[PDB]
C-alpha cells in the first residue's frame, strides 16, 4: 500500500541471512540424472525454494489453487506460485567462520 | 538449469560456485567430526574462504576457479553486479522491448503534420491484442481467443477487421523513432494512417529533427499503451506540439527543400 | 551551458568541521552542507567551513551522493562497501537513480508538484460530499 | 550500333582480374610442382622450418608432401555443408642417429582447403573469400627522433614472431646506444662479439666527422669477444647466471638462428636495396667457425651516421609509402597459420618420445592430424580475413577477391586506425583506388586493388607504366613499385600525341608525386591510362571527372550492391569496362575453341570444337546464392552458329550480350514532384511494374531437423494430429510440400511431431475434450513453418537421413530436410534505386502511367527524379548521362565514354541536335506543327532568356533540346510543365535488400532466459532495441509512465507484461506496475552478496516489495 | 524546375581571372630569383594568390547569376537556401579551388577546373587527400547526462 | 487531433499536470464505459463511419473534450484518496 | 520549444545535455570539440 | 550423451563483451502472455459455460474432471459425495454433457482453445 522512497544499504548480520533462507543447502546435488527432478537437500530443491509447477507440489497430492498456502504433508513442498523460485533465498551455514572479500581485498 | 536443443543442459557458472562451497563446508564438517588434526582442518578452512570468495569475487586473489575444459573464469556475484552486463548498467543502457516494429520510411507528402503513415500488417500486428477485443466487440468472433484463431490460421482479412483496426487505430498515437537519438525530437508521435505497401510515411517537415533521409534509412514504431502512455504521447511528444527548437528557441519544423523553392 | 556548469562545482571540501560528525578535507555536495549547516546554527552549535571545489563533468557524476547512481559506474565494489559500512540511503532524488531501480522518474508527469493531482465530476463530487 | 568515344587508346589490357587470389594460392600449394624441385616456398617452406626436429635419439625428416583428391565436388560440398578440401599427407622417415635405423611412411597431417576457379573457397558448404592484407614490410628504416631534433634513429624490423625489433639511436651523451626488448646498451658492446676491432671500426667509418668518437669505449673495444658476448647476456637477459654456454645459445638464437630469427625476403631485398649491400640468407649475422661475422649491423650504422651527416643520396623513410608496405596474399595466410599447426604438432611429437618405447616408434602413432587439422580450421572459420562471400552479383564476387584490409589477426584496430593509415597515400597512385572505401568506422582501412595494379612476388603492388625516350612512347611497358616509381619523371597518359610522339611544349608529369611541367626530353615514363588510378567499380561511373569523390565513392559502393534483374539491361552509356568484368567474374560461359553449336536449350550448350570433342556445358539455372539472388545462365547462341575462342555462349547474371548489366535504362525527367521526390525519395511509373523492369528473383532455404529426444524421436510426417485436410493440401506422402505448390507466411514446408512430455490435461483441458469428443494425441505439432513476411513457390527439395548411404549426421539428429522457395519480386514503395554517380533514392509513390509527365508525342516518363539532390552532392556525371541518353534515345544508340577520356560537351549537343531533327523531323511528317502549349512554354524561357529571341519555334525547341530539355506535359492536367524539363535515360540499378531490413512488427513473442527481454522466435519478430539515447528522448520530455512502460512491462516485467496483455485482452486500461521486476532481481542479487537492502518509504519504515512471496 | 549541364553557367571573367593569376605568379617567381623573397614568403604569397582569386570567381558566378539569370536553378536554390552553399556551387560552375595535402599545408598548384568542365586525373586525385579526411572526421551527452541529470 | 491544445495549457500551471489531468479523467472513463462523462449527446465526439456514426472510443479524446468545457475540477488533496474510488462505483 | 515559461517538472538537465552534446558532430571548422571537452 | 558436462550460460558470443549464451536463449517453461491470458480465459469460459447447469449437474461434472481438487472422482466418490448411485451420477454427468454441447453450438465460446 505504501510508496518506496528511499532505498537503504547496510550489512546483513547471520541470523538476517538466515532470516531471507527459506532453508540450508545441504548438498551440492542439483537434480536427478534420470528423473530430472531436484534433489532433496540441493540448490533447486523445491521444499525450500518453492514449487516449480503452480498450484502444485512435487507428489501431486495438492494440485488446485484452493489448497494455496499449504505445505505438502510427504513432499516439504508449499503449493502456490512457482514465480517465487525467483525470490526465495536459501542458505549455507558455514563450519566455520569466513571473510567476506569485499570488506578484506 | 535447463536443457537446450539436442539434449544438452545449460546452467549457470554460480551453481558450481555454490557447489564447490557445498562441497568444502561438508568435507570440514566430517573433519571436525572426526577428529581431525590441525595441519588438516587449516587446509579445509583456508580452502573454504577460498571457496567463499570465489562465490563473491572470483578472481580478485588467486587464480580463478574454472570448469574443466576451459581457461574462462566462472561468473560471480560482484560480475553479476559490476561492468558492462552488471545489473547497474542493464536499466541505464535500455532494452528490447514489446509493440515495436521497424521498416524503411518513405516521405508521403500527403499527411498532416500529426500524421504519419503506418503499413497495414505492421499495425495489425502493432496492435493485435486491442485488435481482438474489438474483434469481439463487433460480433466478428465470439471472444478473443475466437478473434486470434481468426487472424492467425487465416490468411484472409476481411473488410470487417480493417474497420475493427481503424477503430482501435482512431485517436491513438505511435511513437516514431530514428537512430541516432541525438535530441528529444528523435522521438515524436504520430496518428497513424493505414497505408499501402510495406513503408512507413513519415511527414516531411519532421525529416530536419529526425535527420530524416529517404534513401534507406529506417525508423521504430512504438505503441504506448497505458492511457497515461497515451496522454503524454499526445500532449508532449505529439510533432505537431513541438515546432520550436529546445536548444534555442528557433522554428525546427519549418519549409524545407522543394517546399522554399516553390514559394 | 550554465546548468552543467554549475554542476562541475556543486561539491564542497570541508575545513573546519565545527560540530558535525564530518572531518577535514571530506568532500561533499554545497546543498547538503547548507542544508546541515542551517540545522547547526538553529541547535546553536558550530556550523561547517568549506571551501569551493571544482570539478570537470566527469570527477563530479562519480562523487555523487546517491550510491545507486554511483555503483552504475566501474567501481560498484568499492561504492557498494562504503555504502554499506555507512548504511547509507538513496533518496532517489535524481533521474538515473529511479531508472536503474525501475521506479518512476521525478521528472515530467512523474514529478512529486504534478503527480498527486486529483480529478472528479460534479456528480461524484456531489456524491462523496454526502460522506 | 554502339559509338566508343576517346582519344587515348591502352596498349594493354587488365591484368587477370583475379590473380591476386589464384596465382597466390597456386605458388603456395605448388600442386602441378613436382616436391623433388618445389622452390621451398609457401607449404614446404612450412615443414622445412618445422623440420628436421630432434631432441633417445630421434631425427624426423621431410621428404615429399603430396595433395589427395576432393572426396565430393564443389556442388556437393555445397549441397552437404562440408569444407571442400583434400587430404594432405607427407612422407616422413625417422633416424636413430645412435644406432643408425631407418623408418620410412606416408602420414596422414590434415585436410588441406581447396580454392575454387574463380578464387574462393568453400567452408562449411559456403562460399568463403580470404582478403588480402596491408602490412608493414620488414627491412631497415630511418626515421628522425622525436625527442631529439638534432638526428634520426634506426630501426631493423623482421616478420612477426620471426625476431625483435631492434633499433639504433644516439643519446644526448653522444653514444650511440641500441635498443632490443626494452633493453638499451652501447653498440660497441654487440660489435666486439661480431668480431670488430677498433682498428677496423675506424678507418671505413672515419668519414662522417665526429660519429665514430660516440661509438668508441675502450674499456668495451678492449675485451675479447667471448667476454663481451657474457657481458652482453648480463645486460639484456640479467635472470639467469651468466655462463658462456648459454650467453652463446641466447645471441644465436636471438640474432642468428634463420629458424628463430627470419628476416624477410622481402625484406632482405629491401635492406639490400637501401643499404647498398649484398645479402645471402636473412640474418643479421652468421656463426661461421664458432664466431659471429656480421652481415648487417656495420651497412645500417653506415647508413645512419651517413644519414645523420648530411650526405646526398640517403633519405628518411617515409612510413605510408608502398614501398614500405607489402600485401600477405591468400598464399602467405594460410602458409603461416599452416606452420603454427606444425608448431603444435612439434610439441604432439616432442612429448611423445619421452614416454612409450623410445627404441621403436613409427611417426605415425607420433604424428596426429588433429592439430594441423584444427589449426587450418581456426583460418577459414574464424579469421576475421576470412568472411563470407559476397556474391550479390558477379561485380560483388570480383570486386570482394580484390579488397585490401588493414585490419584482421596482425593487422590494426578500429579504436587505434588513427588517420595515417586511413589516410590516401600520394604512393597510392595506380595500386590502391582513392575513391573506393567503406562509409562508416572501416574508413581508409579496407580499400580495393587499381584496376592495372597487380601485386608481385614480394607482395608490393605495381602499375605500369609506358617508357618514353626522346619524346617517343615504346610499347614497351613496366611495371614499377612505389620505391621505383619515385626514381623517374613520369608524365599523364592524356598528353597529346602525333601517333606514337608527343606534340605539346609542355607535359604535365609527376615527380615523385609532385604535378611539375615538363618538356618532352625530361620525361622516361607515362600514365597507361586513367583507369589505372581506379578500382574496378570506380572505373565503371561515366562522366567520373564530373563527380565530386564522395558521391562517387558511393557509386562504386553501390554497384556491388546491385540484385540481378529478370530484364537486365547494360547501359546506355558505358565506360568500356563492362565486358571485362563479366568475363573475369566465370559468371558467364564462353567457348573453350574454335567450333560450331549443335544444340541450344535452357539447361545445356553442346558444341563441336576443331579437335573434334563434343562438350555439352550445363547452364546453371535458379542456383541461390549467399545472399539469396538467383544465379542464372541463360543460352545467347543458337543451333548451327560458328562462335570462336572465347565468344559469348551464355549471359550469366546481371549480363546482357557480355557487357555488365546491373540495371535497366528507364526514361528519366529531373524535376520536383508534388513532394513524392522530397529528400532524395524517387516517383516511379506503374509502366515499369508492367514490363517486368527492376524484376528480380530470390530463393530463400529453409531448414529442419528431426532429432532423438529422451522423450521419443521427433518424425517428419503428413500425419499432424489436431491440422485439417486444407491444410495439408500441398504436403506429399511424407510430409514434405510438393515443389511447384505456393507457399504464404506459417504454410507448413515439412511436417514434423514431436511427443508432449507426458503430462497431466489439466483439468479445463479434460472438460473441454469432453465436450468436443476429442481424444488427447500424445504428439504436438511442431513443423516448419514459413516466417512471416516471407514466401514464394516452392522450387526445390532435399533430404538426407540418418542411417543411408553416402551420409552422416550430426548425433542425437535422426533426417534433415531442406525445402527452396523462390519469389519474383518487382520494384514496389520502399525498395531502393540508385545510379553509377551515387544518387541514392527509395522508391515513394508508384504512379499510374496517365498520371506521369510525358512528352508531347504521348510518351511517358519513366521515373522522376528531384534537381534538388544535385547541387550539395556536386555529381554532375548523372546529368551529363541524362543529356546523352537523351540523343541515344531518338538515335538509337549506345555510347562508350572513358574515364577522364569521354564525350565532350560540343560532342553531346551535336548528338542532341541531330536526334532532334529525327524526332522533330518524324513529327512534321505526320503533319503536325507547334503545339500552342509548346509555344507557350517558348514564351517563358525567352523572357528568362533560355532561347534566343527572334527565332522561329521549331529553332528554339531545338536550342531547348541541346540544352538537354523538352516540352512536358502534365498527364494530369493536359497543362504543360511551365518551365523545360530535362529528360533523358538513365542507368538505374536496384540494390540489395537484406533480411533485417524488411518490414519488422511485434506485439508479444518469446523472451530470452537469463534477462526476460524479447527475443526473435520462428513464430515472431523481436523487439526493437530501446537504448539509452531514447531514454534520454523521453525523460527529456518528461514522459514518465511511457519510459516507465519501456524499461519494465513492454520487456522483462514478467508480471507486469501478463498483467498489460490480459488489461488489453479485457477492454481494461493496462495498470502499472507495483513493483518492477528489476527492482526485484537487484534486491536479491545484493542480499546473494549479504547486504541487507531496505526499501523504505516516505517515513522509513520498511516497505516488503515482495507481498506474501519471499516474506516468510 | 530542372537542372542541365548549362545551368551551371561559367562567367567569361573566370578566364580572364585565372590569366591575371597566372600574370601575378610568375610576377612572384620573378621576385623570388631576384632575392627579394624567401621560399616561405613566396610560398605565402602564392596561397594568398589562389585564395582571393577563387574568391573573384566566386563572386563573378553569383554576379554573372543575380545580373543575367536571375531565375537559374543553381541560384535560385542557393538564394532562397533550398539546397547547395556559395562553396558548392563554385566549384560547379567557377573553380573546385586550392587543395590540401596529407601533411595539412595547403597546395600550392589549385584546381582550376569546375565540376562541369570536369577536373583531370591529376586534380582528381589530389582532391582524394582531403575528400577523405572530410570522411574520415565524419559521448559528450552521456557525460553531460551523467552530470546534470538530477 | 488535439484541438484547443493551446486552451489546455493554459487551465494549468504546468503542462504535465494536464497530462495528468488528461491520463487520470480518462482513467476513470474506462473504468465506468463511459457513463461518468460531463458531455451532452451532440458534443459527444464522433466516429465517421459506414453502417453510422459511433461514438470515439478514445477515452484520452474524451477528457480532453471534458476538461475544455469547465465542467471538471482538478487539483491536489482536493477530496479524499479512498472515498473517491469506493463512491464513484 | 514552447516560448513560455517553463513548467514545474521539466527534466532541464537532459535537456541541456542533448542541445549541448547533439551539435557535437558539427564542430570541425582552432581548437573546436577537444576545446569543449578541455572546458 | 550423459557424459558431456553442461554448457554455461555465461558462454560468449562473438568478440563483442555485451552477449552471452543464456541472452539467446528462450524461456521454454514461462508462459508467454499470450498463453497465460489464454489458460485465464478458458477457466473463466468453461465457468461461464456451466452456469448454465443445474449447480449438482456443474459439480459433477467438476469433480469427475478434477477442477476442485485435481483428481478425476470416480463415479463411486462422487455418488458419495451426493448420496446416489454411479448410475445416478453417470446420467446426471452425461445430460450435464449435451446441455453444454448444446450451449457450445449456438455460441461457440469454447470451439478455439482446442489446439
Ligand atoms: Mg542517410
Ligand atoms: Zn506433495
Amino acid at each position: 500500500k505504501k510508496e518506496v522512497r528511499k532505498v537503504r544499504i547496510a550489512l546483513a548480520s547471520p541470523e538476517k541471512i538466515r532470516s531471507w533462507s527459506y532453508g540450508e543447502v545441504e548438498k551440492p546435488e542439483t537434480i536427478n540424472y534420470r528423473t530430472l527432478k531436484p534433489e532433496r537437500d540441493g540448490l533447486f530443491d523445491e521444499r525450500i525454494f518453492g514449487p516449480i509447477k503452480d498450484y502444485e507440489c512435487a507428489c501431486g497430492k495438492y494440485k488446485r489453487q484452493r489448497f494455496e498456502g499449504k505445505v505438502c504433508e510427504r513432499c516439504g513442498v508449499e503449493v502456490t506460485r512457482s514465480i517465487v523460485r525467483r525470490y526465495r533465498m536459501g542458505h549455507i551455514e558455514l563450519a566455520t567462520p569466513a571473510a567476506h572479500i569485499w570488506f578484506v581485498k | 538449469m535447463v536443457q537446450v536443443d539436442g539434449g544438452r543442459f545449460a546452467t549457470s557458472d554460480l551453481n558450481d560456485l555454490y557447489r564447490r562451497l557445498i562441497n568444502r563446508n561438508n568435507r570440514l564438517k566430517k573433519l571436525l567430526a572426526q577428529g581431525a588434526p590441525e595441519i588438516i582442518i587449516r587446509n579445509e578452512k583456508r580452502m573454504l574462504q577460498e571457496a567463499v570468495d570465489a562465490v563473491i569475487d572470483n578472481g580478485r586473489r588467486g587464480s580463478p576457479v574454472t570448469n574443466p575444459g576451459s581457461e574462462r573464469p566462472l561468473r560471480s556475484l560482484t560480475d553479476i553486479l559490476s561492468g558492462k552486463q552488471g545489473r547497474f548498467r542493464q536499466n541505464l543502457l535500455g532494452k528490447r522491448v514489446d509493440y515495436s516494429g521497424r521498416s524503411v520510411i518513405v516521405v508521403g507528402p500527403q499527411l498532416k503534420l500529426h500524421q504519419c503513415g503506418l503499413p497495414k500488417r505492421m499495425a495489425l500486428e502493432l496492435f493485435k491484442p486491442f485488435l481482438l477485443k474489438k474483434m469481439e466487440e463487433k460480433a466478428i468472433a465470439p471472444n478473443v481467443k475466437a478473434a486470434r484463431r481468426m487472424l492467425e490460421r487465416q490468411r484472409d482479412i476481411k473488410d470487417e477487421v480493417w474497420d475493427a483496426l481503424e477503430e482501435v487505430i482512431h485517436g491513438k498515437v505511435v511513437l516514431l523513432n530514428r537512430a541516432p537519438t541525438l535530441h528529444r525530437l528523435g522521438i515524436q508521435a504520430f496518428q497513424p494512417v493505414l497505408v499501402e505497401g510495406q513503408s512507413i510515411q513519415l511527414h516531411p517537415l519532421v525529416c530536419e529533427a529526425f535527420n530524416a533521409d529517404f534513401d534507406g534509412d529506417q525508423m521504430a514504431v512504438h505503441v504506448p499503451l497505458s492511457s497515461f502512455a497515451q496522454a503524454e504521447a499526445r500532449i508532449q511528444m505529439l510533432s505537431a506540439h513541438n515546432l520550436l527548437s529546445p536548444a534555442s528557441g528557433e522554428p525546427l519544423a519549418k519549409p524545407s527543400r522543394d517546399i522554399i523553392l516553390g514559394l | 551551458i550554465e546548468i552543467v556548469v554549475r554542476q562541475m562545482l556543486k561539491y564542497v571540501e570541508v575545513t573546519d568541521p565545527g560540530d558535525s560528525r564530518l572531518l577535514e578535507g571530506q568532500v561533499l555536495e554545497k546543498w547538503d552542507v547548507e542544508a546541515l549547516n542551517e540545522r547547526l546554527i538553529a541547535e546553536g552549535k558550530v556550523p561547517v567551513a568549506w571551501k569551493p571545489l571544482l570539478m570537470g563533468v566527469t570527477k563530479s557524476a562519480l562523487s555523487t551522493k546517491s550510491w545507486l547512481s554511483a555503483a552504475s559506474f566501474q567501481n560498484t565494489t568499492h561504492v557498494l562497501t562504503e555504502a554499506a559500512i555507512a548504511g547509507k540511503k538513496d533518496e532517489l532524488i535524481g533521474l538515473k537513480e529511479n531508472v536503474i531501480l525501475g521506479r518512476l522518474i521525478p521528472a515530467g508527469t512523474g514529478s512529486d508538484f504534478v503527480r498527486f493531482t486529483q480529478v472528479v465530476d460534479q456528480r461524484t463530487l456531489k456524491a462523496i460530499e454526502e460522506a | 550500333e554502339i559509338k566508343r568515344f576517346g582519344r587515348i587508346r591502352e596498349v594493354i589490357p587488365l591484368p587477370p582480374l583475379t590473380e591476386i587470389q589464384v596465382e597466390s594460392y597456386k605458388k603456395a600449394l605448388q600442386a602441378d610442382v613436382p616436391p623433388e624441385k618445389r622452390e621451398n616456398v609457401g607449404i614446404q617452406a612450412a615443414f622445412k622450418e618445422t623440420f628436421p626436429i630432434e631432441e633417445g635419439g630421434l631425427v624426423l625428416d621431410f621428404l615429399e608432401y603430396r595433395i589427395g583428391d576432393p572426396p565430393f565436388s564443389q556442388d556437393e560440398c555445397r549441397e552437404k555443408d562440408l569444407t571442400y578440401q583434400a587430404p594432405l599427407y607427407a612422407r616422413l622417415q625417422l633416424i636413430h642417429k645412435d644406432t643408425g635405423l631407418i623408418k620410412e611412411d606416408e602420414v596422414f597431417l590434415g585436410h588441406l582447403p581447396l580454392m575454387t576457379e574463380d578464387g574462393s573457397f568453400i567452408i562449411n558448404g559456403a562460399d568463403r573469400v580470404i582478403v588480402s592484407q596491408i602490412h608493414r614490410s620488414p627491412g631497415v628504416y630511418f626515421t628522425p627522433d622525436p625527442a631529439r631534433p638534432g638526428r634520426y634513429i634506426a630501426s631493423i624490423i623482421p616478420l612477426p614472431k620471426r625476431g625483435p625489433w631492434i633499433d639504433l639511436e644516439v643519446e644526448a651523451s653522444g653514444v650511440v646506444t641500441m635498443k632490443v626488448n626494452k633493453r638499451k646498451f652501447p653498440l660497441v658492446l654487440l660489435l666486439r662479439v661480431l668480431g670488430y676491432d677498433q682498428e677496423t671500426l675506424v678507418r671505413e667509418l672515419s668519414a662522417y666527422g665526429d660519429l665514430v668518437q660516440g661509438l668508441l669505449d675502450e674499456a668495451v673495444l678492449a675485451m675479447r669477444p667471448e667476454e663481451a658476448m657474457v657481458r652482453l647476456f648480463t645486460l639484456l637477459r640479467p635472470g639467469d647466471p651468466p655462463k658462456k654456454d648459454k650467453a652463446l645459445a641466447y645471441l644465436f638464437g636471438l640474432l642468428a638462428d634463420p629458424k628463430r630469427y627470419d628476416l624477410g625476403e622481402a625484406g632482405r631485398y629491401k635492406a639490400e636495396e637501401k643499404l647498398g649491400v649484398g645479402l645471402s640468407g636473412r640474418t643479421l649475422v652468421r656463426f661461421e667457425d664458432g664466431e659471429f661475422k656480421d652481415e648487417v649491423f656495420l651497412p645500417t650504422l653506415r647508413y645512419l651516421f651517413a644519414l645523420t651527416a648530411g650526405v646526398p643520396g640517403h633519405e628518411v623513410d617515409d612510413i605510408d609509402h608502398l614501398g614500405n608496405r607489402r600485401i600477405r596474399t591468400v598464399g602467405e595466410l594460410m602458409a603461416d597459420q599452416f606452420r603454427v599447426g606444425l608448431a603444435r604438432l612439434a610439441r604432439g611429437v616432442r612429448e611423445r618420445m619421452v614416454m612409450g618405447s623410445p627404441d621403436t616408434l613409427t611417426p605415425a602413432k607420433l604424428v596426429n592430424s588433429r592439430p594441423l587439422e584444427a589449426a587450418l580450421r581456426e583460418f577459414f572459420s574464424r579469421s576475421q580475413l576470412s568472411q563470407f562471400k559476397d556474391e550479390t552479383n558477379p561485380l560483388s564476387s570480383l570486386r570482394h577477391k580484390r579488397r585490401i584490409s588493414a585490419l584482421g589477426p596482425g593487422g590494426l584496430t578500429r579504436e587505434r586506425a588513427g588517420f595515417d593509415v586511413r589516410d590516401v597515400h600520394r604512393t597510392h597512385y595506380g595500386r590502391i583506388c582513392p575513391v573506393e572505401t567503406p562509409e562508416g568506422a572501416n574508413i581508409g582501412l579496407i580499400t580495393s586493388l587499381a584496376a592495372y595494379a597487380r601485386v608481385d612476388a614480394l607482395g608490393f603492388i605495381r602499375t605500369p607504366y609506358r617508357r618514353v625516350k626522346n619524346g617517343v612512347v615504346t610499347e614497351e611497358v613496366v611495371y614499377m613499385t612505389a620505391s621505383e616509381e619515385d626514381r623517374y619523371t613520369i608524365a599523364q597518359a592524356n598528353t597529346p600525341l602525333e601517333g606514337d610522339r608527343i606534340a605539346t611544349d609542355r607535359v604535365v608529369a609527376r615527380r615523385r608525386g609532385e604535378p611539375v611541367i615538363v618538356a618532352p626530353e625530361e620525361v622516361e615514363f607515362m600514365d597507361v591510362s586513367p583507369k589505372q588510378v581506379f578500382s574496378l567499380n570506380t572505373n565503371l561511373i561515366p562522366f567520373l571527372e564530373h563527380d565530386d569523390a564522395n558521391r562517387a565513392l558511393m557509386g562504386s559502393n553501390m554497384q556491388t550492391q546491385a540484385v540481378p534483374l529478370i530484364r537486365a539491361q547494360a547501359p546506355v552509356v558505358m565506360t568500356g569496362l563492362e565486358e571485362r568484368v563479366v568475363r573475369d567474374s566465370l559468371a558467364a560461359l564462353y567457348a573453350e575453341e574454335d567450333g560450331e553449336v549443335v544444340k541450344v536449350d535452357g539447361t545445356r550448350i553442346a558444341v563441336r570444337y576443331e579437335d573434334g570433342r563434343l562438350v555439352e556445358h550445363p547452364l546453371r539455372r535458379y542456383a541461390r546464392s549467399n545472399q539469396g539472388t538467383a544465379f542464372d545462365q541463360r543460352p545467347r547462341v543458337r543451333v548451327g552458329q560458328r562462335v570462336k575462342k572465347g565468344d559469348l555462349l551464355a549471359d550469366g547474371p546481371a549480363s546482357e550480350e557480355g557487357f555488365l548489366a546491373l540495371g535497366q535504362n528507364v526514361l528519366v525527367a529531373i524535376m520536383p514532384f508534388d513532394g513524392y521526390n522530397f529528400e532524395d525519395a524517387i516517383v516511379i511509373s506503374e509502366e515499369l511494374l508492367k514490363r517486368d523492369f527492376y524484376t528480380s528473383i530470390h530463393i530463400e532455404r529453409y531448414e529442419i531437423e528431426a532429432r532423438d529426444t529422451k522423450l521419443g524421436p521427433e518424425r517428419i510426417t503428413r500425419d499432424i494430429p489436431h491440422l485439417s485436410e486444407a491444410a495439408l493440401r500441398d504436403l506429399d506422402e511424407e510430409g514434405i510440400v510438393r515443389i511447384g505448390a505456393e507457399v504464404k507466411p506459417g504454410d507448413i514446408l515439412v511436417g514434423r511431431t514431436s511427443f508432449k512430455g507426458e503430462q497431466e490435461p489439466s483439468p479445463e483441458e479434460r472438460l473441454l475434450r469432453s465436450i468436443f469428443g476429442e481424444k488427447a494425441r500424445d504428439v504436438k505439432d511442431t513443423s516448419l513453418r514459413v516466417p512471416p513476411g516471407e514466401g514464394g513457390i516452392v522450387v526445390g527439395r532435399l533430404r538426407l537421413r540418418r542411417g543411408d548411404p553416402g551420409v552422416e549426421l550430426k548425433p542425437g539428429v535422426r533426417e534433415v530436410v531442406r525445402v527452396f522457395v523462390a519469389q519474383k519480386r518487382k520494384l514496389q514503395v520502399g525498395d531502393k534505386l540508385a545510379n553509377r554517380h551515387g544518387n541514392k533514392g527509395v522508391v515513394a509513390k508508384i504512379l499510374p502511367v496517365e498520371d506521369m509527365p510525358h512528352l508531347p508525342d504521348g510518351t511517358p516518363v519513366d521515373v522522376i527524379l528531384n534537381p534538388l539532390g544535385v547541387p550539395s552532392r556536386m555529381n554532375l556525371g548523372q546529368i551529363l548521362e541524362t543529356h546523352l541518353g537523351l540523343a541515344g534515345y531518338f538515335l538509337g544508340q549506345r555510347y562508350i565514354s572513358p574515364v577522364f577520356d569521354g564525350a565532350t560537351e560540343p560532342e553531346i549537343k551535336e548528338l542532341l541536335a541531330e536526334a532532334f531533327n529525327l524526332y522533330f523531323g518524324k513529327r512534321q511528317g505526320e503533319g503536325f506543327g507547334v503545339d500552342k502549349r509548346e509555344k507557350e512554354v517558348l514564351a517563358r524561357a525567352e523572357k528568362l532568356g533560355l532561347v534566343s529571341p527572334g527565332k522561329s519555334p521549331e529553332e528554339q525547341l531545338k536550342e531547348l533540346f541541346d540544352l538537354g530539355k523538352v516540352v512536358l506535359y502534365d498527364g494530369r492536367t493536359g497543362e504543360p510543365f511551365e518551365g523545360p524539363i530535362v529528360v533523358g535515360q538513365m542507368f538505374i540499378m536496384k540494390l540489395y535488400h537484406m533480411v533485417e531490413d524488411k518490414m519488422h512488427a511485434r506485439s508479444t513473442g518469446p523472451y530470452s532466459l537469463i534477462t526476460q527481454q524479447p527475443l526473435g522466435g520462428k513464430a515472431q519478430f523481436g523487439g526493437q532495441r530501446f537504448g539509452e539515447m531514447e531514454v534520454w528522448a523521453l525523460e527529456a520530455y518528461g514522459a514518465a509512465h511511457t519510459l516507465q512502460e519501456m524499461l519494465t512491462i513492454k520487456s522483462d516485467d514478467i508480471e507486469g507484461r501478463n498483467a498489460a496483455y490480459q488489461a488489453i485482452i479485457k477492454g481494461e486500461d493496462v495498470p502499472e506496475p507495483s513493483v518492477p521486476e528489476s527492482f526485484r532481481v537487484l534486491v536479491k542479487e545484493l542480499q546473494a552478496l549479504a547486504l541487507d537492502v531496505q526499501t523504505l518509504d516516505e517515513k522509513d519504515n520498511p516497505v516488503d516489495i515482495f507481498e506474501g512471496l519471499a516474506s516468510k | 524546375i530542372t537542372i542541365g549541364i548549362d545551368d551551371a553557367v561559367i562567367p567569361e571573367e573566370k578566364q580572364r581571372y585565372l590569366e591575371e593569376a597566372d600574370r601575378k605568379l610568375r610576377q612572384i617567381e620573378q621576385a623570388y630569383e631576384m632575392g627579394f623573397l624567401t621560399d616561405r614568403e613566396r610560398y605565402d604569397q602564392v596561397i594568398q594568390l589562389w585564395t582571393e582569386t577563387t574568391e573573384k570567381v566566386t563572386q563573378a558566378v553569383f554576379k554573372n547569376f543575380e545580373e543575367n539569370y536571375p531565375f537559374n536553378p543553381l541560384y535560385v536554390m542557393a538564394q532562397s537556401g533550398a539546397r547547395g552553399n556559395p562553396q558548392q556551387i563554385r566549384q560547379l560552375c567557377g573553380m573546385r579551388g586550392l587543395m590540401q595535402k596529407p601533411s595539412g599545408e595547403t597546395f600550392e598548384v589549385p584546381v582550376r577546373s569546375s565540376f562541369r568542365e570536369g577536373l583531370t586525373v591529376l586534380e582528381y586525385f589530389i582532391s582524394s587527400h582531403g575528400a577523405r579526411k572530410g570522411g574520415a572526421d565524419t559521448y559528450l551527452t552521456r557525460k553531460l547526462v551523467d552530470v546534470a541529470h538530477e | 487531433a488535439e484541438p484547443g491544445i493551446d486552451k489546455l495549457f493554459g487551465m494549468v500551471d504546468s503542462k504535465y499536470r494536464l497530462t495528468v489531468v488528461v491520463a487520470k479523467r480518462a482513467q476513470q472513463l474506462l473504468r465506468h464505459r463511459f457513463k461518468n462523462t460531463v458531455l451532452e449527446p451532440e458534443e459527444r465526439p464522433k466516429m465517421r463511419t459506414l453502417e453510422g456514426l459511433y461514438d470515439d472510443p478514445n477515452a484520452v479524446t474524451w477528457a480532453m473534450k471534458e476538461l475544455l468545457t469547465g465542467r471538471l475540477f482538478f487539483g491536489e488533496n482536493l477530496v479524499p484518496e479512498d472515498r473517491l474510488q469506493k463512491e464513484m462505483e | 520549444s514552447m516560448a513560455r515559461p517553463v513548467s514545474i517538472g521539466e527534466a532541464v538537465g537532459v535537456v541541456a545535455a542533448e542541445s549541448i552534446g547533439e551539435p557535437g558532430t558539427q564542430l570541425t571548422m582552432t581548437q573546436g570539440l577537444p576545446r569543449v571537452i578541455e572546458l | 550423451k550423459i557424459a558431456q558436462e553442461p554448457v554455461s550460460l555465461e558462454t560468449p558470443i562473438g568478440d563483442e563483451k555485451d552477449s552471452f549464451y543464456g541472452d539467446f536463449i528462450p524461456d521454454e517453461n514461462l508462459p508467454s502472455p499470450v498463453e497465460a491470458a489464454a489458460q485465464s480465459l478458458l477457466s473463466e469460459e468453461l465457468e461461464k459455460a456451466l452456469s448454465k447447469l443445474s449447480e449438482r449437474e456443474a459439480m459433477v461434472l467438476k469433480l469427475r474432471k478434477g477442477l476442485i481438487d485435481g483428481r478425476e472422482h470416480t463415479l463411486e466418490e462422487v455418488g458419495a459425495y451426493f448420496g446416489v448411485t454411479r448410475e445416478r451420477i453417470r446420467q446426471i454427468e452425461n445430460k450435464a454433457l449435451r446441455k453444454l454441447k448444446y450451449h457450445e453450438s449456438r455460441t461457440r465460446k469454447l470451439r478455439d482453445f482446442l489446439e
